[PDB]
């Protein structure tokens, strides 16, 4: 079954250890993009202005909570 | 030069999870790009990654990262799994049923 073989890589690529930052994802997200601006090569850059663009979308999102009252 | 700590390097590989989880391979991959190379002796980052690449439609190099983590770690036999699934995308079915073949035995090995 190609079912269990799905669940069985999803599985392997789950990470032991969610279990040092309770609710602390703000302050941990803000202290991994500082860390990351500062590289050079394509890695480090690439997954900067991916995290950039995210910190950007979620301004969008607290306008619409706002809206919501 | 530029180190990453063991808790940011965690959550590093928690939002590369986070986004395989909702269908963002090409963005769970740019994380986990930079997580492997800053340290590309991970572990756990290597097979998100390689999860990440087989959804993907990265066989070519799902291949090599599977066969990656057999030489480093060849007694997990989620490794041939993988690879099973990284030959098949690269259209060699003959090579990926000896792998999944592996897999099974190594599975059954590890369980009594």
């Amino acid at each position: 079954m190609e079912r269990l073989a799905d669940r069985a890589l999803l599985d392997f690529a789950t990470p032991h250890r969610d279990l040092l930052r309770p609710v602390d994802f703000h302050q941990a997200m803000q202290g991994l993009r500082s860390v990351l601006a500062e590289g050079q090569s394509p890695e480090l850059r690439a997954a900067a202005i991916l995290l950039e663009q995210m910190h950007a979308d979620e301004q969008l999102m607290q306008m619409t909570l706002h809206l919501l009252h | 030069n530029i180190t990453l700590t063991k808790r940011q390097q965690e959550f590093l590989l928690l939002n590369g999870w986070l986004q395989l989880q909702c269908g963002h391979a090409e963005r769970a991959c740019i994380l986990l790009d930079a997580l492997l190379t800053l340290n590309p002796e991970h572990l756990a980052g290597r097979r998100c990654r390689l999860v990440a690449l087989l959804n993907n439609n990265q066989g070519e190099r799902a291949e090599k990262e599977a066969q990656w983590l057999i030489s480093h770690d060849p007694l997990q036999a989620g490794n041939w799994l993988c690879l099973s699934r990284a030959q098949q995308l690269n259209g060699d079915l003959d090579k990926a049923r000896h792998a999944y073949q592996h897999y099974l035995e190594l599975k059954d090995h590890n369980e009594s």
